[PDB]
Formats: C-alpha cells, structure tokens, sequence
C-alpha cells in the first residue's frame, strides 16, 4: 500500500492542530478495520488552501465511499490529481489526467456541486 | 494630516509610554530638547500625525498624561526624554486609586475628567484632520482600567466616528501580581466591548518566554519588555506615515478586521527576532521571517494558537523586499496551516508593505492576529471571576465606594455570553 | 487633432500611472520637465510657451501616493490644479467612496475635466485607471461613471481594471467591493479591461528569469499594454485602429465587454537572441495559457472575438499566413454563430525599451485583446466568496452605517446572476 | 530544407552529444559562440541576426551533467530552454523513469518539442541518442518513443544504444534495464544501433597505440560515425544516401532492425605512414573480427544486409572491384535468400581531424552498418542472466515498490523468447 | 539541491560526526568561522547538499546533535569546529542513558524527542530537495542505539519515501568495552532490519590493525581511528556533490546493492593507505590501488571474507584515472577471486569514478563491501545473548525501565533468522 504517506498527510497539511482532534481521531479507527485495501486517497476542497472534506479508498476500477462527499469518482469530476509530497509537506501536481498507484490527493470541481 | 493623539494612562501605559516616545524620537531623528536631528527627509514629511510644531523648531508629542497619584509622572519628568512633554499636559490628582476600580470611576475618576477633557478638547482642534485617538493602559491595575474606561465612555460621546485603538496589558495565566484582577479585568471588558474599535490585547507570561527562548536574555527587566511592546504599537502606524507599495492605516486595519460588531480583540506578534551572538547564523529572507511568525512561541498574547481558529489575519511588513516573495509566503504558510484558518471567510490574509525598516534593521514584520484561540483567556478571568463572586470575597472595598451587586451579575453574563460567541459564530460553517 | 484625457482613480491608478506617463515621455523625446529637444498633440496639450503636459487628473482620498507624485521625478511635468487630494481615504469601505468623502470633492474633480475637456476639439475617449481591489478604485469609480455617463454620454470610455487574483489576495472585503461596483460599472462603461496580479507573476518568472520583482516591475508590463492600444493614435500605420473602433469589433452585446489582453514577446535581454521571432512564431505565442494575464485557461472556453494589435516591421502577407494557420487547429476553437472573429492592426513603430527595465529591445510586437467565454469561470469565482461571507453576514456593519442599504446585497447577486448565465448563454450553440 | 532534431536522454547519451556537437560545429566552421567568419541548414535554425544554434533537446532528471553543458565549452550555443534538467534521477531504476519522475517533465520535453517541429517543413528524422544503462537511458526513452509515434507516427526514428557489454559491466541490474526497455522500444524503434563499450577498448588499445583511453576518446569514435551517417544531408556527394533510405534497405522484417557499427580507417598518426589506404584494403579491414564493434564474432553468424557508406576521395570503379572480391570469399558467407545485401553510398567529403584527438587526417572512411545474424549470441546473453536474477526475484523490490507489476516480468522475456528464434527463423536457409 | 540532514547521537556519533565536519569543510575550503577559502569554484557548485547558506557569506552544516548529557555536547561546542553549528540545533537532555537501550527508547529517551524532531522538521523545509538522512551512532552504547533507533521509528513514520543510511560502529570479536553491550545491539538491530536502508557496519579490532600494520603507527588514538572512518563517509557522497564521468549517488549506491529487502548490511574499506616514510615503495597506480582492496587485511569490518561469499560490490574510485584500467582490473579481480563471488549473479561489480580526488593525493578508492562474511558477525552477539539470557544477567535494569521479557524472545529468533537467510539464501545455486 502507500499507509504511511496518507496517515503522515492526514496531522500534518489536513487536521493538523488540536482544533480537530476529535475529527482525526475519529476518522483514525474508521480506516482501522479497512487499510488492508490496497490505496486510500484523500479528497482536498482547494489547492489553494488544502483542506479535509473526505477520506476514501479505492477496491480492486470503482471507487467506494467511506468518511462527507460524493460516492463514486470519475475522470470528469475532479479537477487535479496530486500527489503528497513528504520533504516539504506540500502537494505534487502529477500531469497523469487519470488515476495511479502513487496519487492521494484530488480536488473536485465546483461545476460537480 | 490625519493626526493621533496619544492619551496616556495608570503606572502601566505610563512606563510604556516612557519607552514608546523613545522609539518614536529616534525614528524621526527627535533629540531630548526637541530639536531635528535625522538624516531623511522623508521623516518631516509627515511629522504632524505625532508631533505638534512649536516656536523655533521644536516639536511637542501630541500626549496627554492622566494619573491620580503624582508618583509615575515625577519619575517621568525626572527621566530621560522627560522635558520633551508640554508641562500643561501633566494631569494628575492627589488621592491616588490605589488598585481599586470603583475608585478609578466613581469616586475619584468621576471627579477629575474635567482637568483632562479639556486638554483633549485643546488637542483637537490643533488637529487639522482628527484621525483616532490610541490609550495605553492595562486591565490590572486601577487606574488604567478605572480611568480609562471612564474617558471611553467620554470621547465616543463627544467624538463618535472615531476610531479608538487601546492597549490593555491583559493579566498572565499562571502568576497573579493583583488579588483583584478578577475585578479589575470584568468590569473593564463590559467596558471596553461596547466603546473600542480595535483592543490590542497583550499578556505577559508570553513575553517572558520571548525574552527567554528566542532573544536569549537572562535577566527581562520592564525596560526589555516595554521594548518589545513599543517596537510593535510603531508597526501598526508607519504604514500611515510613510510611503509603501501597499499602503494601510488604522481604519484599513480595522475595517478589514473586525467581523462582528463585537469581535475585535487582537494579539500582536513581531520578527525577526535574533540573538547576540546567534544574529549570524539565520538567513534575512521573506520566507524566514514569515515562518518565525505563524508558530505559536512567538505570539505575545498567553494563549495557544492550535487552541482555536484565526479569522483574520494582518500581516504589515516594513522594509524594502520583493512582492512576489510576499505573495508566495502568504500562500505557503496558508497551505500548511489551511487546517486552522476558518472555512466561511475565504482568503483571510491582509497584507501591506513599508518602505522604510525599523532604524538598523533591514527587514521587519509586524503580525496582528485575530483568532478564537482567545476564548480560553476570557474563560480563565470569568472561572476566577466565578470562585470569587460565590464566597464574595473583596466585596466591600467596591460596594461602600458605590457600586451595586447585581452589576457584577451584569458583567458575568456578559463576558459569558461573548465567550459562546467565539464558540457559537466560530464553527457555524454551511 | 484628436485627444483623450486620462483618470486615474486609487492608489492602483496613480502608481500605474506614474509607469505610462514615465514611458510616454521617453517614446517622444519629452523631457519630465515638460521639455523636448505633431503627432503626439493628442495627449499633450501644450503651452504657447514651450512645454508640453499631459492630459491626467490623479484624483486620490488619501494624500500619500499624490505626495510622492509631487515630489517624485516628474514634478515638474504636472500642472499642479490637476494633482487632486483629499482627507481621509475610503479605506476599503465602499460606502466610504461612493457616499461618504467622495461626494466632497466630486465637484472639484469633474470641473477640473471640465476644462480639460474643451482645451481641444476632437474630444476621444477617457482612460480611466483603477483597481476592484479597494474603496477608491471600485468606489469612486463607480460614482464617476455616473457624472460622465450624463454629462458626455455619446462617447468611449475605456477601464484599465486591475482584477482580484483567485490566489493572491491583499484583502480581505476584496469581494464586497467587486459585486458592489458591477451593479454600478455595468451598464454605463463600454470596454472594461481585466489584468489579474497573479497571472503576471508567472510571466515575470517564467519567461524573464526574474525571480525577486517588484511593482515597480509589474506596471511596466501594463504601461506597454496600454502603449500599443493607443499607438495608433500617436503614429502613422498600414492598417490603423482607433478607440471608436473597439466599441464595435469587441463588444458583441450590451453585457459582455470584458476582454482580457496579451502581450508578446517577453523575454530577458540573455533570451533576446537563440530564437527568430517571426510572426508566425509570436502569434503562437499568445495563443496558449503560458501567456495569459487572467489566471483562467484559455482551452475551457471560447474566444468570442478577438483583436491583434501588431506593430514595427510587420510584413502583412506573414499575418495572413499566420492567421490562416490558426484556425484550422484543435484546441482553439472559436464560438460557432461568430464566422471569424479577428480584427488585425499594423502600426509602423518598434516598441521602446525603457532605461533599467525588464524587456529586452524587439523589433516587433502584439496586443491581443480577446472577448473570450473563459472570464465566466473568474466570474463563478466572486460568487462564491459572497455566497460564503454573506450567509453569517460578515464585514456588513462597516458598509449599513455609512450610507448604504443592506437590502442592496441581496439585489445585486442578481445583477452577477443574470451575468453569469449569460456566458453560458453566449457560449453554447444555435442549433437550426 | 531537410531538418532532423537530436534528443539526448541520458548521461550516455549527453555525452555522446557534447562529443558530437563539437565535430558539427568544426566540420563548418562554426564557432563555440554560434558563429562562422547553406548545406548546414539540417541541424542549426539560425537567427535573423547572425548565429546558429542548434537542433538539439538534452533532457536529464539529475542536475550534474547538465551543469557541466551550462559550464562547458558550449555554454553560450545553445537556446537554455532546451537544457531540460529534473530534481532527482531515476537511478538505476526502470519505473523510476518510466512512471514515477519521467512522468513529471514529459510535458515540458514534448512541448518544447512542439516548438522545434514547427520551425521548417522538411522534418526529416529523429536522433535519441541514449544507453540502456541508467535510469533515465531506457527507461525515460520508452516512454519518449511511444509518445512520438503517436505524435507523429509517420516519420523517421534512429536510436543510438550504448550496448551493455558482454564482459565488462557498471551495472548490477543492466540486463534488467534491457530487457524492460525492449518490451516497449521494439514496437516503435526503427533502426536501433548498438556500441558496444567493450570492443572500442579493444581498437583504442591495438590499433591506435593508446593503452590509456577516457570516455573523452571512446566518445570521438562515436561521434565520427554518427557524422558519417548525416553527412550525405550536410553535403553533396555522387551516390547520396538518406534517412529514409535507411529504414528500407536495413529493415528485412518488423523485428529484426539491430545493425552494429564498423569504421576504418582507426590508424594512429604514427601509422599514418607505413601503408597506403586504398579503397581495396579498408574495404577488408571492415570484414575482419578485429574492427567490430560489437563484442561477438562476425564469422559465426551471416550477414543480412551490409551497407557502406563511402565518403572523401573514394574512385566508384575500385568499390565495384573490392565488392567483386568479397562476394567470392570463402569465410564471408550471406544468407541464402538474399542474392546481394549491400547498398553503397559514395560522398564527397573527408571526415575532418580533432584537434587533440585520435585519429590521423586519412583521404577516406567507411561506416559499415551491418544487419547481421550474429547479434543472435549477444541476446543469448541476456536471457541468460535474466534467468538467474529471476528464479531468486532479485532486485524485484526496488521494481514493484515502484508502479510496475511483477507478473510483468515472465512477459518481458515472452517478448524475447520469439526475437530470439526470429534470428535462427531467418537466418536458416530456406530449401526448395 | 538533493540536500542530506546529517544526524549526530550518541557519545560516539557525536565525535565521528566532529571530525567528520572537520573533513567536509577543507575539501570546500571553510575555515574555523564559515565563510569560504576555498581555490577552485568547483566546491560551491553543490556547496548546497550540507549547508544551509547564512547572511554575509556564511555556511552552517545540516547537522542536528542529539545527546541525553552535555558532557560531549560541551567538548565539542568548546573545541575546534565548534562555533559553526547552529545554537537552535544542541537538543540535549539532562538525566543521562547511562548505557540502558530501556532507558533511551522508554525512559529518557520517549521524553525529549519532540523536541528533535522540530529542528527536523525546520531543516527538511530549509531543503529545496529532500534527498536522505544519514545518522551516526554506534550499537554498543545507550544513547546512540537507544535514541537513534527511535529517530529511525519516527522519520520513517513521516519520510518515509527517502534513503536513511547509518553508520553503527559494531563491538568488536575479542575484546569488549561494554559490559552488557550483547543487549544494546540486539534490541537494536531488530530496530535497522525494518527500517533502515542500508547500514555501514564497522569493528574497531579492524580499525587498530590497520594503524599498526599498512599505515604503522605505535598509538593509535581515536583521532586517527575515525580520522580512517570520516575518510568514508565523505567517499559516499563525493560522487553526488561532485562532476564524474560515471555518477552515482547514495540512491544509486542502495539500487544495485541490496538484493533483498533485509540484506543490507555494509562492510566499508579505503586505500591507499601508505606510511609516514614507506610512501616512495610503491607506484600509485590503478592495478596497485585495487590489489590493495581486495584482500583481507583492509577492511574496516573484522571479518575474514574468504569465510562466506560476497553478494555484491561496489568500488566507488576517486580522482582523475582511465576508464579502461578500471574496466580491466574490476575484470581482472574477478578473475581470480572467483570462487568467492556468488553464482547467481553475474557481473556484481558496480563502479564508479569521480574527478575530485581527495585534497593532497592523487587518487583513492572507497570501496562498499557486501557479503555473507557478516553471518559470523551476528552469530558471534547471538550466542553472547544465548549464554547472558539462560542465567538472565543483567536483567532488572530493563525490566525496571518499562520492557517485558518477551521482547528478547522475539529479538533473538529475529538475528538467528537473519542468519539463516545469509545461509538460506547464500548456496542457492541453478
Ligand atoms: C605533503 C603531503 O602530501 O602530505 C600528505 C601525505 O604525506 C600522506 C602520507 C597522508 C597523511 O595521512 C596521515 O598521516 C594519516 C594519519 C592517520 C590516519 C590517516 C592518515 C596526511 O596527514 C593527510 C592528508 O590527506 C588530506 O589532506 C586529505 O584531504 C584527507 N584529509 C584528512 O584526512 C585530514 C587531515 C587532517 C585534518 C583534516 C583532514 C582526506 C582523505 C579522505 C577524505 C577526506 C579527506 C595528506 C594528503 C597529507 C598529510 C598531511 C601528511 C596519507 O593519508 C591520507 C588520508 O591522505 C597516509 O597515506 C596517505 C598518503 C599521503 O601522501
Ligand atoms: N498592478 C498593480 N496593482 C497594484 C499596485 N499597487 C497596488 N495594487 C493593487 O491595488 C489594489 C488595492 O487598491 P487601492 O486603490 O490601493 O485601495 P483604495 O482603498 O481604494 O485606495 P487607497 O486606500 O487610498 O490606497 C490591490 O488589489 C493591489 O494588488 C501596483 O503597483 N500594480
Ligand atoms: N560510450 C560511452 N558510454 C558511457 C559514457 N558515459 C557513460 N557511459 C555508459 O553508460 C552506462 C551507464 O548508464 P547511463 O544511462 O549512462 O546512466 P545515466 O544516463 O546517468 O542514467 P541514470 O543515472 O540512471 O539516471 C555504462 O555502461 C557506462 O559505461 C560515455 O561517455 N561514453
Ligand atoms: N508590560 C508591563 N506591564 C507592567 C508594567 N508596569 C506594570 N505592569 C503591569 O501592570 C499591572 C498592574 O497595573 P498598574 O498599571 O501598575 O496599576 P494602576 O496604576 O492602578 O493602573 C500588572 O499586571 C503589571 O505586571 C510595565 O512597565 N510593563
Ligand atoms: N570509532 C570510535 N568508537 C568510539 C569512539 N568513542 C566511543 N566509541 C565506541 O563506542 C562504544 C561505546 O558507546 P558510546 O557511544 O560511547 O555510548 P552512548 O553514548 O551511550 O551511545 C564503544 O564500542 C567504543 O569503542 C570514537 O571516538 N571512535
Ligand atoms: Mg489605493
Ligand atoms: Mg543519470
């Protein structure tokens, strides 16, 4: 999988602080019984201001819903398709348009809400 | 144009203002005497928003001087940059308060203003744009909270659209140097809520740990703390007196502020801050400074920054830099700290520039904050304010000298309903 | 023969302003004196004694950058009636600009036009330079449109208006001071310009090598902008274009005069030479999002119409070729009722370099200004920050106690809804 | 004209180039500087003002050998767009420049591509030049090859291979980086040539006198054959031959497009004398194992399809006498089928000595680009030591940890278990 | 850009790492102050991959030094090379580990490690580009295998994408300067199989050979034993700081050389290595440089290496030489050692070749073992925890401290599969 690099994101650029501790910490034991699928990505409002709205994961090409947000991605949808950069915590803009092993973060599109 | 004029106030404001009008004289090249000195011409450009224009090229500071005791204004007088001040200015009773609120208001506040009024009523009209008026003072003693609040409730009745910036040393969490500060500080803030436009809240207990960790010192006297202080109440008013890129004054740092009627009650912040001998060992750049800022042990208010969300955000820099360096950094540490800005106000971030640093510095900042993270410091005066009120202990200094009990059941209901505010109107997001 | 005078409302105005009337001088050999050691009488009305000043009022609330103004390098060139202050600024309050101050010296300001406006006889067009960013250049505006709009009526009016970015913001009521002027600005302008701040950063870096610049920097880059839309009116040309003219080919509807410009090349004085610059290289050049100056992409969109602004030594047979090479291409793709939407202007000048700037010396150049459906994304934008900060109703009671109605807010979201779907109505197809 | 671009992926490929772009530039007279004191039009886009630079897109994912091009002799030739750098290399890892960092600057390598291919109309042909060592060599050149064939498809591609040596080896997962890239360059390579880094030792060292080499001489012996394949475009010969002609007579089926290289004269100047360089003794010399560069012997296998290209002052009788006597030699045996595999190209012009080099200054030269069977052995090579490195899965973690399955891995060698029987497919005579 | 923090623990690491910044600093040509002395501008090229860049000229190192006292913390800070660190970086604590891996992972050590890892968290943003971590520790110590190992189960919780090579100075075969130093390695190497990519294992009986026998030397003091250690460590990375003809990298050097994900332990070796006045006896050449290497009497690890087999070989050159010599003699070893490399790897010699040499030689090898010959190693401190585990010695010092019994059930059946798979996996042959 790639656990680390979504938990490290999930403290430190998306609920980061003691004003959410009780949002990361009931979203840590939601994925405790999942984790076992083989990539979780992250949902993220804006690139301007990267913050949490939803956490999902992907099953082995359908995307399920778990914790708010929509259900089911597809390519139309979301705008960006990143990737987390650990040396400096910010967000790499890969330029592959579809999904990856490697992508986490996404950011939707305001003509989808 | 546009001039201020700085009332003065209590032991405190008095000791701060002693140290503020020695950072003020040596930006603009002012002696003791009264006399020019500096090398800019750019500093005589807009030398009438402090400074008064007498007889043969003196300047007088546009202050006004209130005590009750004449203890603090004979150290002033006495002191260095003491014969600067006019001798009409100095106000002064002979009672004293003597750490009493319901002295400082009634007893002998309300005997005493008429002294000071009219050398406010002097002051304005030697104003050609009346521009605001800034105090000094703090919530814990007497006089600067019994005082004060009375002259509040006297120039918004007699100059209501003006803005009004006061300085209130708030009381530290852990060390009490007052027994009735839970007293002194309540029936200030019922005050203070309804009549200022913008309160710069400052604690102590947070000074000292600046003065510790990151300047490095081993003995603070109130001569290094004031220093600080002083070095940040010039930050907010030289973008008025000196051309920027981006230029801001005192209502552009109001009315980009202030949300709510009542919410305007900020905590300051001030880099770079060196060492002696570690001054040598950091780089001078954009995204250095910056990054000094937006942690939580350099904030001069006691309180945690993670504890609570900003709301809005100041960020006056001094000094000659690039705008694009500015307008990078004011996004990155918006990335990383995106988890504390709140939702429904989006791009939170005021910005403006000077051209002229501090006099030695290259390149300076000046952080005025504005968050929830102060729910808990109004949470701690209305918990000891609780304690103290079941037992009614210290009461009878304050009901003999004319006060009634259920004002101080005004008071609690007030401050607790402004501290659901930060909590109601804080996480309200659709 | 012809002449335009110049408004320069804002701090954003004034120090753009102090950028163009550096850069006029120097294409004429005008001293910033008012000396020189017949075609440039159209911004200088000039004395009988020799002397030329310009046409510029620099009205301002606040006395600070007016003060640099009258003590910067071009004292001298100004006539010191026109160099307007005032007391205190609008100070991002827009009831402060419109209502409040403004109202004071708006009688000094439109005398002050009054007689510049009958110093000659081929009155143009007025060239008003603001911001939507503060109280002043969305405030004051706003209320000067108003006067000039019954006074002269009849005429062009042209709005340099720098937008507010979707990433830098130097501001925080910067959208209760853009919904407030469009109720205002819309129906009384004619050709609103938008310039996004931070879309010039990428251009300063990328293409540059510039990696620390400065304002002082940003407004060279929008003094050339606006020194090839009036370069026709200061010098000979094989195809000329004039400031009536862009009322026509650009505004297809009563609404949507919103173009968005373009300028190429800009490139280093090091990066001046490995390359050709042919005209077939320098049209592509403007044609992608690399060179944008509103941060939205081009290939959403649509271009509605479209204009070219060539000038120096142009071969015109080369712009036939290049344009012809356009159109059959797969990204650009134009609006379908529109048959073709180009509007090309050769002038006969070089663009001036000016003296420590950023731009090296070329020889040919291009000001594209394009009426493209892609603005609509930059306008969904500036709703939803007042769908978001007007629900708690924050930052209201610095506007309803100076002279403003809050039912106001809830009219003139109506007037950007209406604007909104217009795009969409524009954008899409009359089938049959 | 006739134009041809020139990628270089890969250190090995960077510096073959900077061998290479120095001979270009002294077999015209060009200087470092971009400038000469109108054949030449073939790799150098000039500009209006007078200076040539060059056709040329040097892509690296690590920055050290690209400051090395910025800092060198050739620091002020090249357009600095060009000199693509990255962050951190693939290093030795094939989905590492496959998936994970090659994905990043894809775009900024095709659309500076884009901009190279619409500067004249007779695109001719492709240069990568790239080894199948490191990371970047064959693992960001797959990818660049299925890029360009859906770009353009139609065109011309040559590659330039620094073959993995059969002995000496700087590498741990070399035959890893192989037989990965063969799986995807074998569907869109068209003429793929392999160096092999051995056998230049073996010629340096016995032919030259040299006992002491650098990569700064094994790369002139690269950088004259590679001028000897474009110099019928750069000048005017008898008998031309060109980069289509190429394609035609070398590829006899959709596999099996692996020639190797063969140069002489490599005398030494001390040598130079002592013999007389007729066109029927270094004919011979080509035919010998002791100048193949490729570590295999020529008489083991058969040739499919030789070809000689002639240049300097070469008579067409004594060519038609020295293929009169090679075809009647015992040991030299063709295939069957093929009644006569050669193709001969004669030009005009001499190849021009390097200052501090190698070689002597000859009157001729040949480049022999022989498609033959016994390149088969050299891929019986690599499957062996990719079975041995797969029945432990070694290295396999690097690989998957990476984006890359590793069911993958029993396929890529499927891919070479029929390109290995194609040769002893073709190369067994056909009866009847 | 590719920048490396270089971590520092422990009493051992911490004097490694203050000659190992003495090297770094005279190849780049700083002085005692951090300023720049250097000839050749080809040292500020990638000045940039250990200093951050100060004010006025000034290089400090990407150095963090982690002690639990300040007895080393105050010899360094006092000795030479010690006013170029940053003062923000000397996170020290105060109670002391004391030689107890319970004490510097539980106690002392899972205390004060928050406040290390913001400094990291500082120095990975001052980075353009996150390349690795390269700390410096021994195993028998308390703090260098009991903080360190920790470190290691942090960053890889947050960086967990980069290379984090160590240096762990092994305890020695015969003699032993630890009591109960068959406990600070094995609960430590449980914590560098996992998490670790590769792993410089040196002995220190090794290390005293060489100073008596090849460089002959009567006292070898600890100033000339890491003083042929810090000569490797900057043998690593001189190919990334600096332009070759063939580059690797410390990736580079991590891709070809591990071919399982838990084989990575190294075993390192430097030549030439003359004498004081032996040096005019041999030619300094590449056939003589190379036989120098490969025998037994030159590595750094006490290990016989005709006992067991290598796996892989990596023999980073150095200085300005001919690539066929190299290419020849790389050949030419393997010729005969060729019963003591693998099977089922063929051409396991990865080279590369710098053009820097180091200043004041001609050329230098640093050679990067990797062999089988490391199961004696591990099967030597596996049976020194078998006999000290029966009779339980030493046992309530760490019970004490917060560790169950447990843990060495499941730490020695760790090592004693570790060696199984160097024999497992070692005669594998098809
Ligand atoms: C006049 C002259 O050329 O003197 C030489 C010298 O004579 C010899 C004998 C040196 C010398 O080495 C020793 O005496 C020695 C003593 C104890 C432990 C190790 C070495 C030398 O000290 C060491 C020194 O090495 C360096 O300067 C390298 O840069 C080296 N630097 C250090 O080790 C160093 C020493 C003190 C302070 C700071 C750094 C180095 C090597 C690898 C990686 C980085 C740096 C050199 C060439 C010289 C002297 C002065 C005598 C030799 O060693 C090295 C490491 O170069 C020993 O065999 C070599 C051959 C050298 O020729
Ligand atoms: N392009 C450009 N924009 C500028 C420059 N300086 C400031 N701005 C913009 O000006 C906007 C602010 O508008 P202002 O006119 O200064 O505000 P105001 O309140 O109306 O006027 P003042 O308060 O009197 O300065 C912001 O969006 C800035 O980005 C400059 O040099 N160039
Ligand atoms: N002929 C020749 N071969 C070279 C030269 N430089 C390197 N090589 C060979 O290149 C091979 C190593 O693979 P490379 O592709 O160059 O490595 P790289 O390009 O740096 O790729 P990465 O480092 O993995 O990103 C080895 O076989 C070297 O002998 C050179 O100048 N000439
Ligand atoms: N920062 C600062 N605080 C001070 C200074 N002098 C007094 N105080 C604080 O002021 C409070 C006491 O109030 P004080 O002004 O002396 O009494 P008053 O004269 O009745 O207003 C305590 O919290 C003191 O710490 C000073 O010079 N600097
Ligand atoms: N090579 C080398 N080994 C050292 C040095 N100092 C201590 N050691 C070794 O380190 C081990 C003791 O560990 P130590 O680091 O001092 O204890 P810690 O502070 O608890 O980590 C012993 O094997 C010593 O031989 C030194 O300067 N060089
Ligand atoms: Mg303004
Ligand atoms: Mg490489």
């Amino acid at each position: 999988t790639n656990k680390l690099l979504i938990k490290n994101a999930l403290i430190h650029l998306t609920l980061a602080g003691e004003v959410n501790k009780k949002e990361r910490e009931d979203v840590f034991e939601a994925m405790k019984e999942y984790e076992d699928t083989n990539q979780m990505i992250i949902l993220v409002r804006e690139v301007n201001v990267p913050a949490f709205r939803a956490l999902y994961v992907v099953v082995t090409i359908l995307v399920k819903k778990i914790i708010k947000g929509p259900k089911f991605l597809t390519e139309d949808v979301v705008d960006v398709f990143c990737r987390y950069d650990s040396g400096g915590k910010k967000l790499s803009k890969l330029s592959s348009r579809t999904f990856g092993v490697t992508t986490d973060v996404v950011v939707l599109k305001s003509a989808a809400i | 144009m546009r001039e201020i004029v700085h009332i003065q106030a209590g032991q405190c404001g008095n000791q701060i203002g002693a140290k503020f009008w020695e950072v003020i004289s040596d930006e603009h090249g002012i002696d003791p005497t009264g006399t020019y000195h500096g090398d800019s011409d750019l500093q005589l450009d807009r030398i009438s928003v402090y400074y008064n224009e007498a007889t043969g090229g003196k300047y007088v500071p546009r202050a006004i001087l209130v005590d009750l005791e004449p203890g603090t204004m004979d150290s002033v007088r006495s002191g260095p940059f003491g014969q600067i001040f006019r001798p009409d200015n100095f106000v002064f009773g002979q009672s004293g308060a003597g750490n009493n609120w319901a002295k400082g208001h009634y007893t002998e506040g309300a005997e005493l203003v008429d002294s000071v009024l009219d050398v406010v009523r002097k002051e304005a009209e030697s104003c050609d744009c009346l521009q605001g008026f800034q105090l000094t003072h703090s919530l814990g003693g007497g006089t600067g909270s019994g005082m004060g609040t009375l002259l509040i409730s006297k120039i918004r009745e007699e100059y209501p659209d003006r803005i009004m910036n006061t300085f209130s040393v708030v009381p530290s969490p852990k060390v009490s140097d007052t027994v009735v500060e839970p007293y002194n500080a309540t029936l200030s803030v019922h005050q203070l809520v309804e009549n200022t436009d913008e309160t710069y809240c400052i604690d102590n207990e947070a000074l000292y740990d600046i003065c510790f960790r990151t300047l490095k010192l081993t003995t603070p006297t109130y001569g290094d703390l004031n220093h600080l202080v002083s070095a940040t109440m010039s930050g907010v008013t030289t973008c008025l007196r000196f051309p920027g890129q981006l230029n801001a004054d005192l209502r552009k740092l109001a009315v980009n502020m202030v949300p709510f009627p009542r919410l305007h009650f900020f905590m300051p912040g001030f880099a770079p801050l060196t060492s002696r001998g570690s001054q040598q060992y950091r780089a001078l750049t954009v995204p250095e400074l910056t990054q000094q800022v937006f942690d939580a042990k350099n904030m001069m208010a006691a309180c945690d920054p993670r504890h609570g969300r900003y709301l809005t955000v100041a960020a006056v820099f001094r000094g000659r830099m690039s705008m694009k360096e500015v307008d990078e950094q004011m996004l990155n540490v918006q990335n990383k700290n995106s988890s504390y800005f709140v939702e429904w106000i989006p791009n939170n971030v005021k910005t403006a520039v000077c051209d002229i640093p501090p006099r030695g510095l290259k390149m300076a900042v000046t952080f005025i904050g504005n968050s929830t993270a102060i729910q808990e410091l109004f949470k701690r005066i209305s918990e000891q304010f609780t304690a103290m009120f079941r037992r009614k202990a210290f009461l009878h200094w304050y009901t003999g000298e004319g006060m009634d009990e259920m004002e101080f059941t005004e008071a609690e209901s007030n401050m607790n309903d402004l501290v659901s505010e930060y909590q109601q109107y804080q996480d309200a997001t659709a | 023969m012809r002449e335009c005078i110049s408004i320069h409302v804002g701090q954003a105005g004034v120090q753009i302003g102090n950028a163009c009337w550096e850069l006029y001088c120097l294409e004429h050999g005008i001293q910033p004196d008012g000396q020189m050691p017949d075609s440039f009488n159209t911004f200088f009305s000039e004395t009988g004694a020799g002397k030329h000043v310009p046409r510029a009022v620099f009205v301002d609330l606040e006395p600070t950058v007016i003060d640099e103004v009258r003590t910067g390098t071009y004292r001298q060139l100004f006539h010191p009636e026109q160099l307007i202050t005032g007391k205190e600024d609008a100070a991002n309050n827009y009831a402060r600009g419109h209502y409040t101050i403004g109202k004071e010296i708006i009688d000094l300001v439109l005398d002050r036009i009054r007689k510049l406006a009958d110093q000659c006889t081929g009155l143009q067009g007025f060239l008003v330079f603001h911001s939507f960013g503060g109280g002043t250049g969305s405030g004051f505006t706003s209320l000067l449109m108003e006067r000039l709009s019954v006074d002269y009526g009849k005429k062009s009016k042209l709005e340099f208006s720098i937008y507010p970015a979707p990433q830098v913001s130097t501001a925080v009521v910067e959208p209760y001071n853009s919904i407030l002027t469009t109720h205002t600005t819309l129906e009384h302008s004619d050709c609103a310009f938008m310039v996004d701040n931070e879309a010039i950063y990428d251009i300063c870096r990328r293409n540059l090598d510039i990696e620390r610049p400065t304002y002082t920097n940003l407004n060279r880059l929008i003094s050339q902008i606006v020194s090839s839309i009036t370069a026709s009116l200061r010098f000979d040309g094989a195809l000329n274009v004039d400031l009536t003219e862009f009322q026509t080919n650009l505004v297809p509807y009563p609404r949507i005069h919103f173009p968005l410009a373009t300028y190429a090349p800009v490139i280093s004085a090091e990066k001046a030479y490995h390359e050709q610059l042919s005209v077939a290289e320098i049209t592509n050049a403007c044609f992608e999002p690399a060179n944008q100056m509103v941060k939205c992409d081009p290939r959403h969109g649509k271009y509605m119409a479209c204009c070219l602004l060539y000038r120096g030594d142009v071969v015109p047979k080369d712009v036939n070729a290049a344009i012809a090479t356009i159109k059959t291409k797969r990204s650009i793709q134009f609006v379908d009722w529109c048959p073709t939407g180009f509007k090309v202007g050769i002038n006969y000048q070089p663009p001036t370099v000016v003296p420590g700037g950023d731009l090296a010396k070329v020889q040919r150049a291009v000001c594209m200004l394009s009426n493209t459906t892609a603005i609509a994304e930059a306008w969904a934008r500036l709703d939803h920050k007042f769908d978001l900060m007007y629900a708690k109703r924050a930052f209201v009671h610095w506007y309803v106690g100076e002279g403003m109605e809050e039912g106001e807010f809830s009219e003139a979201r109506e007037d950007m809804a209406a604007l909104e779907k217009d795009y969409e109505e524009v954008g899409v197809d009359s089938v049959e």
